[PDB]
């Protein structure tokens, strides 16, 4: 169907904004609008929105309101200024999608039935990014029902086009890292992903904790994929890994040696340039 | 380098400082025997016609190069002991005439114990030369250098060979001249400067 | 039933185990491979076999408890190597 | 059926089952149903249940052309019986690692040194990889290992590994969202 | 490249006057360009200073441009190309080398004046040799880390 979203930055500092503007006008803890955007191939980009009212009461699962023709005519005169871009999905910013979200999407459906969820948190507090990307499915099993109706998942990640990645640019002026290079391979990624790693393995946990007791509503399906994810552990202890792992360092570390010594020699020239350079130039001043 | 340089067998007149032609062909054919390998031999020095005329000529050079080709290796012995006599008398030949041998001989070892994977010592003293503890000692001490590899068992008089991997060899070369080059490297970091 | 390593096993104890003769259990096995339900591979002259994954089952609140355990005791290992690199690697980006 | 197996016969196969009016003719049906699968009787049964149905019906007159001509009858035969034993080796060498000489000769039918003698046209031109030993019995196909493989194969394992351990999290998610959200 | 202005009225300098009473320093900070300057500015209109609003929580969430899934920092480039991009710029730095000591040999028999020209049609060994050691090193590093931590943390 589609196979990844490409968000731009102008987006997010347009909901960052929207957000705090309603929280002068009320209590509300959610906010809701449109995204607008383009194709190319399997391929969606994502770069302007607007906001729509909303409004929903906690008294029950089933007693909200969302405006029409505020965005019927709102995408009119974006439409009247700007041709290229067309309706192509919605957007809110709740901490994790709730329960009405797939009835709400079953009302603007009706503008474009390619439409896409995107939900970007407003309040990081963790390295992963602040964006997800969700298409509903049908999905058929055994009972139940013939179908259910679901929620699945698609890849995002952030992008950037040529001047407003000049603007952005510009403004972050108070933090870089030192330098661009090994330090920056590794310490701008291993341990970033090792905690990344760690942090799934704790919601792991914390819901296999759940189903022992609590309410444990248990669904084999997780059962079975996690017997697969158990039964992929390779056995690293085998000889025959081990004289292969040694066979390829044993070669590498060859490199680094040979490199080592060609950058020690030069740095000797070097050194020696310097000092004939002082003790015939020295003399000079008598 | 020399068996390289020394492919010019058309083009090497009269010249005044090798009076024979003969000489010229005699010492590139004794530099050619240690360089270059079996199918470079039989494909260079034994195809072109214009050495080949002038070795008709030279009977001695001859069958000491057909001697070691055809692998008639009672022969060969008796010819290389001339040759060696010969050229411990010679000119730029004498301050190392020694280590030219010690190579031919071993060379010779390594184009017949390949072939085969078991072969008992006892027909070494009726195909290459009598006296079994004499090629048994040859053996152990050309063993004990790291060359010729095999290995000999003395309770039953065999020889078995092994085949080590091409990997083993180019590294202890490898960290050797890295050891000389980065002794050398130190000394020049601490001549200068003070 | 075997544990994750150790899981090559012999013809004669299949033989057993289906009561079957011997010389069935290699069609058998051909026959189980081709439906998809196990993979793995077979050794005749050695007369064992290596099967290497087996379809999921339903397994109930008694087998998860191990699953909980083995889970915990291989994320400790995670933890221990962040805390150790975030420190031996301390200067070259603190 | 006596075309030699190639990508263009294997989805052509593939197109022409499958027909309707196909069904028909059951007998047929029955051959390319058995010939599209995994390892198949060698080679009595085959014969014992179709070798004698080339001659009913009112379209035997292929199955004639298979059978009148005593050069094409032969030729034919021959080609079949060509074609079933190929069959048998590829999906063997396909599921099986290491095996004896006289095992796979009685699964052919048929003397050892035949059996060597058909594979070996097979193996020089390249299109069973083989290395029988004639000292023994035994032969193998398993080509030698390369240390490139060993880890490649590792890390392919581990980005599976991560993917699924991804993909798992959503899905718990989704879970929770509809049984304790209120 | 921003800028902001307004205009004033003729009526000040017909009075002899000018615009903009002033009490601090703050506002000469800053020259503008000739080429503004050829064109009406200050017999005009005048400029006012900029700055820009910010606020901490959208800095805390825009720098997360170009971070990446934790995933991508544990994967191992397969290792049947690592090899091939080793040895072939070890081919290049063979080249190389052998065209050094040349450059070296002519390091003073002439002029150093024209030294500069010397370098300016034709590439250096020297300058052009060591990027290759640092691309190597950088490399092999980091393949050979990945390959231990991913040993020890999977089982």
């Amino acid at each position: 169907a589609v196979q990844k979203v490409v968000v731009h930055p102008l987006v997010l500092l347009s909901v960052v904004d929207h957000f705090n503007r309603i929280g002068k006008v009320g209590n509300q803890k959610r906010v809701v609008g449109v995204l607008l955007g383009s194709w190319q191939k399997k391929v969606l980009d994502v770069s302007n929105s607007f906001a729509v009212p909303f409004d929903e009461d906690d008294k029950d699962d089933s007693v909200w309101f969302l405006d029409h023709d505020y965005l019927e005519n709102m995408y009119g005169m974006f439409k009247k200024v700007n041709a290229r871009e067309r309706i192509v999905g919605w957007y809110h910013t709740g901490p994790k999608l709730h329960k009405n979200d797939i009835a709400i999407n079953e009302l603007m459906k009706r503008y474009c039935p390619n439409s896409v969820l995107v939900i970007i948190d407003v309040k990081p507090k963790d390295l992963g990014l602040p964006t997800e990307a969700y298409i509903s499915v049908e999905e058929v099993h055994d009972d139940g029902t013939p179908t259910s109706k679901t929620f699945e998942h698609v890849t995002s990640e952030i992008g950037a086009e040529e001047a407003e990645e000049v603007g952005v640019e510009h403004l972050l002026r108070d933090i870089k890292d030192t330098t661009v290079g090994t330090l920056s391979q590794r310490i701008t990624n291993q341990v970033h992903g090792l905690k990344g790693l760690n942090s799934k393995l704790l919601d792991i946990r914390s819901y296999l904790e759940k189903v022992a007791t609590g309410k444990l509503p248990i669904n084999h399906q997780i059962i079975y994929q996690l017997q697969d994810v158990f039964n992929l552990l390779p056995d690293v202890s085998l000889q025959e890994f081990v004289k292969a792992f040694y066979l390829k360092t044993n070669d590498q570390m060859v490199v680094v040696y040979l490199a080592s010594l060609i950058r020690s020699v030069v740095a000797l020239h070097n050194l020696i340039n310097n000092k004939i350079a002082n003790r015939d130039a020295e003399k000079k001043e008598g | 380098q020399a068996a390289e340089l020394f492919l010019d067998t058309v083009s090497t007149f009269t010249s005044y400082e090798l009076m024979d032609y003969k000489t010229f062909v005699t010492y590139t054919v004794y530099v050619s025997m240690i360089a270059l390998e079996r199918p470079d031999l039989r494909e260079k020095v034994i195809k072109g016609a214009e050495i080949l005329e002038v070795l008709h000529s030279l009977p001695a050079v001859r069958q000491y190069l057909f001697s070691l080709y055809e692998c008639r290796y009672s022969v060969f012995f008796q010819s290389l002991a001339v040759v060696e006599q010969e050229m411990k008398k010679d000119w730029l030949f004498a301050p190392h005439y020694r280590y030219y041998v010690r190579e031919m001989r071993i060379h010779a070892y390594s184009q017949l114990l390949e072939s085969y994977r078991s072969l008992t010592l006892g027909y070494m003293a009726e195909a290459f030369g009598v006296g079994v503890e004499f090629i048994d000692q040859e053996l152990s001490r050309f063993i004990a250098a790291g060359r010729l590899h095999c290995k000999i068992d003395k309770v039953n008089e065999i020889v078995e060979t092994n085949r080590p991997d091409s990997k083993n060899w180019q590294y202890q070369e490898t960290i050797k001249k890295g050891d000389l080059l980065l002794n050398r490297v130190q000394k020049l970091s601490r001549v200068i400067n003070m | 039933t075997r544990p994750a390593n150790h899981r090559q096993l012999t013809f004669e104890e299949i033989a057993k185990s289906a009561k079957i003769t011997v010389n069935e259990v290699e069609l058998l096995v051909m026959k189980a491979l081709s439906v998809g339900l196990v993979k793995g591979s077979i050794d005749e002259v050695d007369k064992r076999v290596h099967m290497t994954w087996v379809q999921p089952r339903v397994l109930d609140l008694q087998q998860i408890k191990g699953m909980k355990d083995r889970l915990e005791f291989w994320c400790t290992d995670v933890k221990s190597m962040e805390m150790l690199v975030e420190h031996q690697a301390h200067d070259i980006l603190t | 059926i006596l075309a030699p197996f190639d990508n263009e016969q294997s989805d052509l196969v593939h197109r022409i089952s499958g027909d309707k009016k196909l069904e028909e003719i059951p007998k047929y049906k029955d051959l390319l149903k058995l010939f599209t699968t995994m390892e198949l009787m060698r080679w009595s049964t085959l014969v014992e249940d179709y070798g004698m149905e080339l001659r009913k019906g009112s379209l035997e007159s292929p199955a004639t052309d298979v059978f009148g001509s005593t050069e094409e009858g032969e030729k034919r035969w021959k080609d079949l019986k060509n074609r079933v034993v190929e069959h048998n080796i590829r999906i063997m060498a396909k599921y099986y690692t290491r095996i004896t000489m006289k095992r796979m000769a009685q699964l052919l039918d048929l003397s050892v040194d035949e059996s060597e003698a058909f594979l070996s046209n097979l193996v020089v031109n390249k299109t069973i990889f083989a290395k029988v030993d004639r000292l023994a019995g035994i032969i193998n196909f398993q080509r030698p290992k390369d240390p490139n493989n060993l880890l490649n194969d590792w890390s392919q394992k581990l980005n599976s590994l991560m993917s699924l351990v991804n993909k798992t999290t959503h899905l718990i998610a989704k879970e929770e969202m509809i049984h304790n959200l209120q | 490249v921003i800028d902001a202005f307004r205009l004033i009225n003729a009526n000040m300098m017909v009075l002899g006057h000018e615009p903009r009473q002033t009490t601090s320093n703050l506002g000469h900070l800053n020259k503008p360009s000739i080429q503004a300057l050829i064109h009406g500015l200050n017999r005009h209109y005048y400029s006012i200073t900029i700055n820009y609003r910010k606020n901490e929580l959208e800095q805390k969430m825009l720098l997360n441009l170009h971070k990446k899934s934790w995933m991508e920092g544990l994967t191992l480039q397969d290792y049947s190309e690592h090899c091939k991009h080793n040895e072939s710029v070890v081919k290049e730095m063979l080249e190389l080398a052998k065209n050094y000591n040349k450059a070296v040999e002519e390091e003073d028999k002439m002029t150093p004046e024209q030294l500069a020209i010397k370098n300016v049609g034709k590439q250096d060994p020297k300058r052009h040799l060591e990027e290759h050691v640092d691309v190597l090193m950088t490399s092999n590093i980091v393949q050979c880390l990945a390959a231990m931590l991913d040993t020890v943390v999977f089982k």
